DNA sequence: TCGGATGTATATATCTGACACGTGCCTGGAGACTAGGGAGTAATCCCCTTGGCGGTTAAAACGCGGGGGACAGCGCGTACGTGCGTTTAAGCGGTGCTAGAGCTGTCTACGACCAATTGAGCGGCCTCGGCACCGGGATTCTCGA
DNA sequence: TCGAGAATCCCGGTGCCGAGGCCGCTCAATTGGTCGTAGACAGCTCTAGCACCGCTTAAACGCACGTACGCGCTGTCCCCCGCGTTTTAACCGCCAAGGGGATTACTCCCTAGTCTCCAGGCACGTGTCAGATATATACATCCGA
């Protein structure tokens, strides 16, 4: 009475239950699955002609021996070419990271299996830093690609929320370890199940992620300071945080290394900065903050394109500041 | 008894606490008034007399002058956008025009 | 008697942010009008709120969204930080 | 034989059926998803009295009437009869808002 | 849930409707850009001090008081909703 | 002695004084009769103005002179 | 004791005098109230509103009415010089507009 | 318990029109109308009572206060009512 | 003998027709019309004349003949013309 | 003999006054209709000599604002000469023509 | 060492004396015995070519003996023409009102003997009742042509001030007897010189006015509540008197008898006065407010042209309401 | 005996009256038991309006009976 | 594109009165303490906001045509700019005068405060008349002859 | 010009719901005292507003001339108005659920008010430099050619 696949590297595969719990009104986990076997159809170049007599956009998924269909030439026909595995060919070596195409289509999926009830993320005390938001894949995809992390870089979303950004960050950085925060009671159990339900799903394509962990907490806490301080790259989304957890913040950040990148929603320092005697303990100081390029849909909250932004520390600022001091 | 600290000096102000908090009781604005409201006020008359201060001497540099002028606190203001929209409604005295012709006007 | 102005608090900030430049004594007055006019602007929008919401003190809760709805944009988001961090080293001190 | 008006007369006859009325021109829903989604601009959850969304649409209408009757003396100043796009940014800036 | 595109529904009889309670006999084709646009930046501005007046009394609804209050200080001020 | 203390209202009295009387034992006698405070006078001693730290010997001031009340106040 | 006599009735007012000096003495307005302020207030408030109630019943008339309308307040007071100066900057709901179209626009 | 100015437009409306009722609609516009000039003169009557550096406002505070907010002959009309009411205060 | 007071009568032609050019001339507007002249006197004798009376009712507020830099100073400020250096 | 074309020295007389910031109106000229719009009140009046300077500094900003604006309107009808009809046009939209 | 002349009736004629004392900077009391002279050389119309050869527009007016001249052929040239008393000729009989033209300058001439320092009068508390200022010729002479006053009425000018609003009102006007109250001290002591000043010039003409009296007092105390309401037209100066005493004159005014004529500077209602349950007591009720024609000069404060109201009281506007009751 | 108070808001009681007990000793027990004040209570009784000036059995009201409690509020 | 001429920026002397510094004092701000009440916070209740649904039809959208108004060019005449010479009166400086703004000191009458009382205004309630809507009546208004 | 035809005013009829009146019941306004301080008033001082002088010369005034700009007219032409269909979705009425505004009660902690103390800011005196000015020279602008 229920559905079953095949993990094509070899593992606990995949258990669909019965009628397809619902995601939405009118997709109600249909569209999914076919779209699941769209990835293991390739890379793997070899199901678009093997199955091409077969799959269609047909009709008819209401029912279930139809749905027994599409999945008995998953559960028998996948045999025919894994069959070739003596000796001379293993399927696939764990060391690929996914590309963007089905990194954005397994994300997609663990935030389906795991946010169950995603009305509950509204409950939070309004214009309070709790408030729920997140970013969209296009942002982080182009947040990744402009800090550009080496091999020996850490990474923490303060304020993690279910944690799809780190998600996504230990799955295309070659990084040592990454941390996600988070004090809301609410998306932090989801972010258990998020934990989970990511590990399977990605040991089943047999890609390769980095080392990350989901913790509850306040990052305003006397722990929070030294880690801040030890961590190469700090994504942050400030949006309605507010002024003072804000100012908090800034003088957590007051003590990262050289070449510390900051991404938020709001900069932590004014794009004109201009130094003088009376700002010279501000945090503007010491890093440069640059506008990242605007794209539509970039969050979750509002249609209109929210530009983030990159600050990155270098103190010689205040070094090429206090030498015009006795310069006339 | 402890020597005496300003509450300016304990905010990292210059402008004075204790004369804005002063200032809001004497005024009838409301029937009481909080500790931290005349450090907020001062901090805000503060940051916005040193933006004004910081372009109008800007303007007196580039007309080779050392001191500032009513002249250099209307090219500061009307210059900048921001000021510009809360000074829009203020007249300054012996502050002049911002240098503008319509360019159909000139010729050729 | 004797008087009241900022002049003596206008001079202090002119010689942090220009230490080199001086101030006329009619540009000096103008000074003073201007912040005597955003004092009564601002401290005239916070009595206004404590009357909306009912409450009878004016806090620096009050003049924050004073500040908030009286100054343009990036005026608005500079003297709230400006201002929380100066309430914030009273109150440690 | 399908008889028609010369053009101006309805025109004319529309100042003087709207000129009359006090209802709201804006069709209400459509104003109202407007509404909705300016506020995504904060986050997030705002839930606006229907008294309210009334009071928005009263000013917004009130706004926009009240400039295009200035938008119309800038085009009778101009020998024209067509309001153009010009003539509402020269009676925006006269009155100070768009500098 | 994401709202988007909807200065589009203030759709052109609209604005024509509009023109005629203000008295236009003729109006040009490209009016209708150009209204939509003065009408979000003016909406933008009364919405942005109505949302900051129910900041501040820690709601999560827009009264029509937030709305008369935010219109009071812009000099248009708005006879009855409650002022 | 004495001196003539004029004032610039066309009033003069006779103020009787000492050599060893320092400025502002002048300045203290004058609101003793008249009523005016001391930050408020000057003497013109041939254009001369004077400090409250020494005497008027130290000088040269004659007996019988004409001391001119100059009325200055508080602020402009 | 005495029989209450409100002070309306002795100022010979229609509007409240008691409730117009609760009215100041709770809105921060001074340290004190005089006797003859709210008498002189409420004579006036009188007064503008039967102003406009008498132009808003002659427009009620007109249109053959017997009702007051938010239309006929605001022909009541655009049609009035002095009363569009007040409310120049008012705008009233469910008011409409004064019927004017320029002579321009008129065919021949 | 709200209160407004109902009874008392409703009041002055029968006297000057004796047979004409009002809308609901039309005197929720009354009363943000009274509420509207009250504050508008009690708001010039404080600051000329703090220009002045007094404490009290007075009927010559609210006075002037007329003069400079009303146009032209409301002003003339509204001074010569608002006196008037003083003197059969202050005698009766 | 003659008189209590000497009526000053004409006084706005006293604002000259090369002052209302270069007047113009800040506005920057490059050519004048005739007509503009008179205009122009109309307007700032009914501007001007609204600042005092508001000058005047300041003054006999506070009961005091002479009118002084404030009162002219609140009188803008009064029809949203807030003047700076006199001043508040 | 040389001569300027007509427009020539008008720009330079733009450069000349915004350059500047004295005031433009004679001083006695002007505080003598101060005087005598004073004239309407019956009762003797004074005038402290700084608040005659705050008229004329009020007045001339005034006009010099509202000849921006007529400049704006006379630009819109194609012409290059202000007209009595663009500072009528420019007092209605600005609220004061009434 | 002085000039004296002679009274073309016969009575104490003039005693002018020495150097022409102040009247302004530079007139000095010249041009003004010259432009006497000019009204006696009229009606009589004798002089005009009697001393044709003689009179002229000449210089020389700083001296004395050039002084001399033009009185010399007054009092001796006046008695050729004279000298026919005689049996069939008396010069005039008295029963004869001024013209305008002289009239003007009869009371221009008391103005200058009696106000002496004219800068005395600007004494007053300012923007109170006392504060000063006159009505010209020219628009008391439109006011005496507008009310049309009979035989049978009675003027009161409240307020006269130096009192030359009752002298054209007496000179002009056949009435019984006419009245004048000033309570400030300084023009009601300039007034006890006009007062005797003008009877002794109008004799000297040999003309004819009404009689008057000018009295110190209040209006506002409780004799004159009486004697308002026993007045057919007054005439009032309330420019700058304020609310609250014109709101004291509204109820001294309610008293008048049928057509009550009152002048006024500001008007005491409106003039579109409508009628209703709410203003039946007000004093508009009663009256009907006309505005004269404005003309120029009309005060003497200000150069623009202030115009003035006329007050007529029937108590029939109350009986036209009243009738549409029911 | 006994009549059922039932609430809009599903809140069934038991409240022992008695013939002669007027609406207003009805309204007087609700707030002894419960809480609410006296002006905001009514009785549905076949859609009947009742009055605080007679009894219950003025208005043919058997025992047991189900009486939906209207809650009206000071105002709207 | 080139050349004589007027205008405007650049550079050097020189000088005054206005800005910046120092000093003494005094009053207003700081420190310390109490008293009480405003606002924080937790719990509860029910109005009212949100969402959905279906049918109906008003209104929006694109069917699609052609008249009138926008715009460009041109020609003519007049009114405004430029400039020169004359004339008026502003501007400066100086003296003189007094009045009225500004201050201080009494002192009294007016207003805040409090308690007791009670009637006006508010909430709830029925009800009827104005007003909206209706079909069918007549009158005018625009447009092609 | 005068019919043709579409728009609009005009005149009874029906009905329905919102206004306007009644009634009961607080609670806010009024009456009657007490108290203390705000302001009225008198008296004084002395700055600054007012008036007048003479002189120098900057600016206003008046005139003349030419030219550039306003403005009227013509002509093309494209774009805006208009009216009938197949198109979209607003509006309405209805039900349903639950967040969240609004109230009430408890209580604690923050602010007003007090007194004492003292140092920061204000007035006053002072000294010298920056900017105004004049002069000379140097380069960019203008206009005829
Ligand atoms: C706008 S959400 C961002 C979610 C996630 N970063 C993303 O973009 O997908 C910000 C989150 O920060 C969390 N947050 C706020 N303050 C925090 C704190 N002090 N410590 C830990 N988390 C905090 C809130 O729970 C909120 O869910
Ligand atoms: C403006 S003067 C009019 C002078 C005179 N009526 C004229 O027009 O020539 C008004 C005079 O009324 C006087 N006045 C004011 N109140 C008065 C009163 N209550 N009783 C008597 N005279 C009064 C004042 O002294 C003032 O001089």
């Amino acid at each position: 009475l229920e559905l079953r696949l095949k993990s094509p590297v070899g593992a606990e595969p995949a258990v669909y239950p019965w009628p397809l719990p619902v995601y939405d009104k009118h997709h109600d986990a249909a569209h999914e699955i076919i779209e699941t076997i769209r990835w293991v159809c390739e890379e793997i170049p070899d199901l678009k002609l093997a199955m091409e007599n077969y799959v269609l956009i047909d009709y008819d998924t209401k029912s279930f021996e139809s749905m027994q269909r599409l999945c008995d030439k998953y559960n028998r026909a996948i045999d025919s070419i894994h069959q070739l595995w003596k000796g001379t060919t293993q399927p696939m070596k764990l060391n690929t990271r996914p590309s963007t195409g089905l990194l954005r289509h397994i994300l997609q999926q663990v935030y389906n299996h795991s946010v169950t009830d995603p009305e509950k993320l509204n409950n939070y005390e309004p214009f309070s830093p709790e408030v729920y938001g997140e970013t969209s894949f296009d942002l982080v995809a182009q947040m990744i690609d402009e800090i550009k992390m080496t091999d020996d870089d850490l990474f923490v979303d303060l304020g993690s929320g279910v944690g799809q950004v780190v998600l996504q960050v230990a799955a295309a950085t070659n990084c040592k370890h990454h941390y996600g925060v988070e004090k809301a009671d609410i998306p932090a159990k989801y972010a258990e199940t998020m934990d989970r339900e990511f590990r399977k799903w990605m040991k089943w394509y047999g890609k390769k992620h980095a080392e990350y962990t989901l913790e509850r907490g306040d990052f305003l806490s006397e722990e929070w300071r030294e880690r801040i301080a030890n961590t190469s790259v700090i994504f942050v989304n400030n949006f309605a945080f507010g002024p003072e957890v804000d100012h908090q913040l800034k003088e957590r950040f007051a003590n990262m290394k050289e070449g510390g990148r900051i991404v938020s929603s709001k900069p932590f320092a004014p794009l004109n900065f201009r130094i003088n005697s009376r700002n010279l303990s501000d945090i503007g100081t010491i890093m440069r903050v640059v506008e990242l390029s605007p794209l539509k849909g970039s969050v979750s909250w509002t249609g209109k394109p929210v530009s983030y932004y990159l600050h990155t520390i270098d103190r010689t600022i205040l070094e090429n500041y206090f030498s015009s001091l006795k310069n006339p | 008894r402890a020597k005496a600290k300003t509450r300016s000096s304990r905010a990292g102000l210059q402008f004075p606490v204790g004369r804005v908090h002063r200032l809001l009781r004497k005024g009838n604005y409301s029937e009481r008034v909080g500790a931290g409201a005349p450090v907020y006020l001062a901090a805000v008359l503060e940051y916005l007399t040193a933006e004004i201060l910081e372009l109008a001497g800007n303007a007196a540099r580039d007309n080779k002058k050392t001191r500032i002028i009513p002249r250099h606190l209307q090219l500061a203001i009307r210059n900048d956008e921001e000021l510009n929209k809360l000074l829009g409604r203020v007249t300054i005295a012996q502050g002049g025009v911002l240098p503008n012709i319509q360019a159909v006007l000139l010729p050729k | 008697s004797r008087k009241e102005s900022y002049s003596v608090y206008v001079y202090k900030v002119l010689k942090q942010v220009h230490p080199d430049t001086g101030i006329s004594s009619k540009a000096m007055g103008i000074m003073n009008s201007f912040v005597n006019d955003i004092f009564e602007r601002i401290a005239g929008e916070a009595s206004r709120l404590a009357h909306y919401n009912k409450r009878s003190t004016i806090t620096s809760r009050e003049i924050q969204t004073a500040v908030r709805l009286l100054l343009p944009g990036e005026l608005a988001k500079h003297a709230v930080s400006e201002g929380t961090k100066a309430v914030t080293k009273y109150t440690s001190a | 034989k399908p008889h028609r008006y010369r053009p101006g007369t309805v025109a004319l006859r529309e100042i003087r059926r709207y000129q009359k009325s006090t209802e709201l021109l804006i069709r209400k829903l459509p104003f109202q998803r407007l509404v909705r989604e300016i506020a995504q601009d904060f986050l997030t959850d705002l839930r606006f009295q229907s008294s309210a969304v009334m009071a928005l649409q009263e000013a917004s209408e009130a706004y926009l009437v009240a400039l295009f009757e200035d938008t119309n003396l800038c085009a009778i100043h101009a020998k024209r009869v067509t309001i153009m796009p010009k003539d509402i940014q020269l009676a925006r800036r006269i009155r100070g808002e768009r500098a | 849930k994401v709202l988007r595109d909807n200065i589009q529904g203030i759709t052109k009889p609209a604005i024509r409707r509009l023109a005629r309670r203000g008295g236009v006999k003729r109006i040009s084709g490209l009016i209708y850009e150009e209204t939509r646009g003065v009408l979000k930046v003016f909406l933008e501005n009364v919405i942005r001090d109505a949302v900051t007046y129910t900041e501040h009394a820690k709601r999560k609804t827009v009264t029509a008081m937030d709305v008369v209050y935010a219109l009071k200080r812009q000099g248009r001020t708005l006879y009855g909703f409650g002022g | 002695m004495q001196i003539f203390v004029k004032t610039l209202t066309g009033k003069t009295i006779t103020l009787e004084v000492e050599p060893s009387d320092t400025i502002e034992n002048v300045k203290a006698k004058i609101q003793d009769k008249e009523g005016i405070p001391p930050d408020q006078q000057r003497l013109i001693f041939a254009g001369k103005q004077l400090e409250d730290g020494r005497t008027l010997s130290d000088y040269n001031i004659q007996k019988e002179s004409t001391l001119h009340l100059v009325l200055r106040l508080r602020g402009g």
